[PDB]
RNA sequence: AGUAUGAAAAUGAUUAUUUUAUAAGCAAUCAUGAAUAUAUUAUAUUAUAUUAAUGAUGUACCUUUUGUAUAAUGGGUCAGC
RNA sequence: AUAAUAAUAAUAUGGUAAUAGAACAUUUAAUGAUAAUAUAUAUUAGUUAUUAAUUAAUAUAUGUAUUAAUUAAAUAGAGAA
């Protein structure tokens, strides 16, 4: 309904903020981030499904709130527009949640330790297999467009100064 | 009193500065002096001709000031004199730069394929390389509006010395062009400006002195550097050069092994030179054997085409392009 | 000395000396020297004189120094300035004065406009 | 069968027709701040007219603010160098206004040992190649 | 007090003192004022459209 | 033999075959004023200069074709002949008519995957070249051969795909200059 | 141990760029390829920035001593004092 | 007969303990224009022979500097207890 032309201008953070996401937490988990970490690492680029059933399967105890995280943004991700089966976990890590309550303990011939009790939070950045891999995908391919062939007998530059005079 | 009819009568004020370009008030401007003198333009060319050079067309305002909610609005500019702009101006200094450079081209590279040649041509007076050029010179383009600088409360001098054409404001602002004509464009009417120039140059000393443009011409534009050599892209070139020779009196050209070294390696070297009898016409390094012919072949037809004879001698027409 | 292939040749070097520092350049080359010049302001054209050699592809003249006749080599001044500033720190080794050496030499930058033989 | 590419100049400004680097220079001031006392003083003393009418190609603006007294060059190239010179004298400032008019616009750079012309031209000899070379090794 | 006469070299001038503040005064009156004149003129058409 | 110059090596004072990349020993070495000939230490393939072009190509009123510049160092007797073809080593022949060109062209619409491009070469004492510059096949063929070449293309792993691109790449570069 | 605010650092996880699975030491500096990013005068054969190809040089800091890389003193890191 | 800046010729310019001279950052007191087109703080990239300040962009605050400058002073500068 107009006949009038454009051309948009991005960057390259304004590029990956606008492609379609979901951003899960977590409440206060009790657990350590290095345990966390041990789980999370596992369910780097997974789809969002294939990491719930991950998830549900794993021993680990972290693992049954992550399972829980990832189906609450599922389900956000669904109210917004988005499908389940599109999703893929973009990003996922964990963090301190603060007010550590430190507590000593008391050893043998007058000797003492300190306790913390850590408590946690994991976030999750769900993305679409539908426009960010895609997109990521066409970079790749401009990239290996892009890239110059291995020539044999190819012009290298003649690295070092000049000084002044022919050396042939 | 009222602050809007302060500001009209300014605005009308500008206006008729603008259809005038009077040449007291183009004399005071300091960026048109500055100009002059950086240019070591003639004594004979005026301001006023220097300021009319940077007024581009600009005789209606167009529609898509209607709507900022559209991408656009003009409010620097304000309308020109229908028979003092840059408009016949530039349209001479673009021939004299289409004459001049193609000839002077010719001139060093008489038997350049006339593709190469105009690519070559287009190198030295492109539309974006005009606009570098007049950047360079200091050739700056009116982006405060009137208005402002009617609070401002700054001369006409000034709005004079600047280039003046339809600049959309708002142009690339939240990052959205609105991909208008040429005649909205800054690379544009900076082309026009420095072609306008030229013109007003040629103007001036034609009668005194005919060839003060040309000389001009070739101490800011025939002066920048382009390798002649890096705009050559072969298809063919082994049949190409057989072709030239039989055009021309010479044996059929042949390649042959002059040395070699590194055979059965990730990166052999292979020398081969194309022979038109004892003669060598193009030398050839390889990796392969393949590409050490196809190289040789390319050097050939190098140097059949970027042959620049010397001045001393008469002048050398080619017979045409090889037509393979 | 017979200076014809020189003279003939398209493409042409010289290896001109400014206080015995030489400077091998074609025409178009932009000479950076490591000092400040007095003598030239900006815009001043310089008249090349101590010229060891003048060279074409496969020939050479050399002369110290060649023959101020038999050539031209103008350079111009494009620009007086100086190099990044740096500041190296100077200390011996159990000792809490720590001397710095600021440092901001001055160039100059010359554009070679003319090179051929006369 | 022979095609182009498209290709652009590059502009040497000394070899033909050498522009000037420096094309406008603002002198910026503050009448109230101790600071803008030299600067002041420099705008006053006849010294400035001496300098336009040396150098008819750049152009001098004068502009007052409240800040710190300022010396703000403008180049050929684009670039812009900004000089503060706060509680300098009037020759002080002259120095800094020379300097700034001697310079070419471009950033400031370190350069390693005798890197020292800069060249777009092909190498008039050619470039060394060991089966061409004179002395063949061994 | 420069001025751009005071230099008598014509690369030279000074930029025109005039106060932010002031600027933006004037602005506000020439806004105001060419509101003031399209409301009326809207006024007078709405009266128009009325009669007639 | 023009000019008498003598001639020189590019002459360092330090041991060339020890230390040719110090720039120093070359500063150092000064040689007596004159003209001299230094042969250029190069081949001459991406070169324009008028010392490089070879007589033939220079025009008959130049100077330069009498000096004696564009040296002749190799000998086309003691080269080998690379990548010629058999037109060029034993001479080209114009022998077919056009009722020969007529059966050839009939044949290879007939049947190109009996009567291919070698045998008919063979057949008529022709090259493979000349039989497809007389005569086309049936496109139908032609278009068989294409999804043949995308199939084999198909079948590719990603790394050949990639090397079959740098390979392109640098055919395009040889033919630059 | 006031109330707001808080891209202050140490510290953790994650992503991106870049280097890294035949190479040996204060982990820097200088030389010097390559890759990437930004650049409303990259006109380019462009400029800056980031990054342990490769090469060279390089025995933490302080204190106390005739004298310390010392396997002599002292410091887990950063913030405030 | 001075001061500032710039020339030329000459001599000098490693430094622990120590002596002498000259600056800057920070905080308070006296005097004190100005202003959201401004100021402050932070980040990044430029500039000035650069512990400092300045330019631009970006961010957050504030209808605003006890601000520039000169004096007076100091709980006036921290990898070393
Ligand atoms: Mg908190
Ligand atoms: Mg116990
Ligand atoms: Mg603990
Ligand atoms: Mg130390
Ligand atoms: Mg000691
Ligand atoms: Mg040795
Ligand atoms: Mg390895
Ligand atoms: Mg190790
Ligand atoms: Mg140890
Ligand atoms: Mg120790
Ligand atoms: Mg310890
Ligand atoms: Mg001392
Ligand atoms: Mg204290
Ligand atoms: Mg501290
Ligand atoms: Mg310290």
């Amino acid at each position: 309904n107009s006949s009038e032309r454009y051309k948009l201008k991005l960057t390259k953070r304004e590029i990956e903020v606008l492609e379609p996401s979901v951003y899960a937490q977590s409440y206060r988990i009790k657990s350590s981030m290095k345990k966390a970490t041990l789980l999370l690492r596992l369910l780097g680029g997974l789809d969002v499904m294939k990491a719930i059933s991950q998830c549900h399967f794993s021993n680990k105890k972290i693992a049954r709130e992550v399972a829980e995280l990832l189906q609450k943004g599922v389900k956000d991700g669904q109210k917004l527009g988005l499908k389940p089966e599109d999703l893929y976990i973009s990003q996922i890590w964990t963090g301190s949640d603060g007010f550590w309550r430190k507590r000593v303990e008391f050893k043998a011939r007058t000797r003492i330790g300190i306790i913390s009790h850590p408590y946690i939070h994991v976030r999750c950045i769900l993305r679409t297999k539908s426009v960010t891999k895609r997109r990521l995908a066409y970079e790749a391919h401009l990239k290996e467009q892009k890239r110059a062939p291995w020539v044999q007998l190819g012009d290298k530059p003649i690295r070092g100064v000049t000084g002044g005079v022919y050396k042939w | 009193e009222s602050e809007l009819a302060k500001y009209k009568e300014y605005y009308q004020g500008l206006k008729s500065t603008v259809n005038e370009i009077p040449e007291s008030v183009a004399s005071k401007s300091p960026s048109l002096r500055t100009l002059h003198k950086r240019l070591q333009l003639p004594n004979e060319l005026t301001y006023s001709t220097l300021s009319r050079c940077l007024t581009c067309p600009s005789a209606k305002l167009p529609d898509k000031i209607n709507n900022p909610t559209k991408g656009a609005a003009f409010v620097n500019t304000v309308p020109t004199n229908k028979y003092l702009d840059n408009h016949g101006l530039n349209i001479m200094g673009k021939n004299l730069l289409s004459y001049h450079v193609t000839k002077s081209i010719i001139q060093k590279y008489p038997r350049l394929p006339t593709v190469v040649l105009n690519a070559a041509v287009n190198a030295y007076i492109s539309e974006a390389v005009l606009a570098h050029i007049a950047k360079y010179w200091g050739i700056e383009v009116e982006t405060t509006s009137v208005l402002s600088r009617y609070l401002k409360m700054e001369p006409f001098e000034f709005t004079l010395g600047r280039l003046k054409f339809f600049n959309n404001s708002l142009n690339s602002k939240d990052g959205i062009e609105l991909i208008t004509g040429k005649n909205f464009s800054e690379t544009s009417a900076l082309a026009m400006s420095v072609r306008s120039i030229i013109a007003a140059i040629w103007a001036v000393t034609e009668q005194k002195d005919s060839q003060a443009v040309y000389r001009f011409i070739d101490d800011h534009i025939m002066s920048r550097k382009l390798d002649i050599t890096k705009m050559f892209q072969f298809e063919q070139p082994t049949r190409e050069l057989a072709m030239l020779c039989r055009r021309e009196g010479l044996e059929k050209p042949v390649s042959k092994l002059v040395a070699e070294s590194g055979r059965l390696s990730k990166s052999p070297v292979f020398i081969v030179h194309v022979f038109s009898g004892e003669e060598t016409l193009g030398e050839g390094y390889g990796s392969s054997l393949k590409e050490a012919k196809a190289r040789a072949a390319t050097d050939a037809l190098m140097k059949w085409y970027c042959y620049e004879p010397l001045a001393q001698q008469e002048p050398v027409i080619d017979p045409g392009t090889v037509v393979v | 000395t017979d200076t014809t292939p020189l003279k003939l040749s398209n493409e042409l070097y010289a290896i001109f000396k400014i206080h015995n520092r030489p400077y091998l350049v074609t025409e178009g080359d932009r000479v950076i020297l490591p000092f400040k010049l007095k003598q030239a302001e900006v815009g001043d054209i310089l008249n090349m004189t101590d010229v060891t050699t003048l060279g074409s592809r496969n020939y050479k003249l050399v002369g110290h120094p060649i023959n101020t006749s038999l050539y031209t080599l103008k350079a111009t001044v494009v620009g007086k300035t100086k190099r990044a500033f740096q500041t190296r720190e100077v200390t011996k080794r159990r000792n809490r004065r720590v001397r710095h050496a600021k440092s901001k030499g001055d160039l100059t930058i010359l554009r070679i406009s003319e090179l051929s033989m006369n | 069968v022979v095609k182009a590419i498209a290709r652009n100049s590059i502009g040497r400004n000394g070899v033909g027709a050498f522009v000037f680097p420096c094309r406008k220079i603002t002198l910026q001031f503050c009448n109230w701040g101790g600071s803008s006392e030299g600067m002041r003083k420099f705008l006053t003393s006849k010294r400035l007219d001496k300098w336009g009418q040396e150098f008819p190609w750049i152009q001098f603006e004068v502009m007052r603010k409240s800040g710190h007294p300022l010396l703000r060059a403008e180049y050929t190239n684009g670039r812009e160098k900004v000089i503060c010179v706060r509680n300098l004298n009037i020759d002080n400032v002259e120095n800094k206004l020379k300097l700034l008019k001697d310079s070419d616009g471009d950033i400031l750079r370190r350069r390693t040992k005798n890197d020292n012309v800069e060249s777009l031209n092909s190498s008039v000899r050619g470039i060394w190649s060991p089966l061409h070379a004179a002395k063949r090794h061994r | 007090h420069p001025f751009s006469d005071n230099y008598a070299s014509p690369n030279i001038y000074v930029v025109n003192d005039v106060t932010s503040k002031e600027q933006k005064s004037k602005y506000d009156t020439i806004m105001k004022e060419i509101q003031k004149l399209e409301d009326d003129a809207t006024r007078k058409a709405l009266e128009t459209a009325r009669s007639a | 033999k023009q000019f008498g110059f003598p001639k020189t090596q590019v002459t360092t004072i330090y041991n060339k075959t020890k230390s040719a990349s110090n720039y120093k020993g070359y500063l150092k070495h000064r040689d007596a004023p004159g003209m001299y000939y230094q042969p250029s230490e190069s081949i001459a393939t991406g070169s324009v200069n008028s010392e490089t072009i070879p007589r033939s190509f220079m025009a008959a009123s130049d100077p330069r074709r009498g000096l004696d510049m564009p040296v002749q160092s190799t000998k086309a007797k003691q080269c080998p002949n690379v990548l010629v073809g058999k037109s060029t080593v034993n001479g080209k022949t114009y022998h077919l008519g056009p009722q020969e060109i007529d059966e050839i062209r009939k044949l290879r619409l007939d049947n190109p995957q009996k009567y291919t491009r070698k045998f008919l070469a063979a057949k008529y004492g022709i090259s493979p070249l000349f039989v497809s510059m007389v005569s086309k096949p049936s496109e139908q063929h032609v278009q068989i051969m294409e999804s043949r070449l995308q199939e084999i293309q198909s079948r590719w792993k990603e790394k050949r795909r990639i090397a079959r691109e740098d390979r392109k790449r640098r055919k395009l570069l040889w033919y630059q200059a």
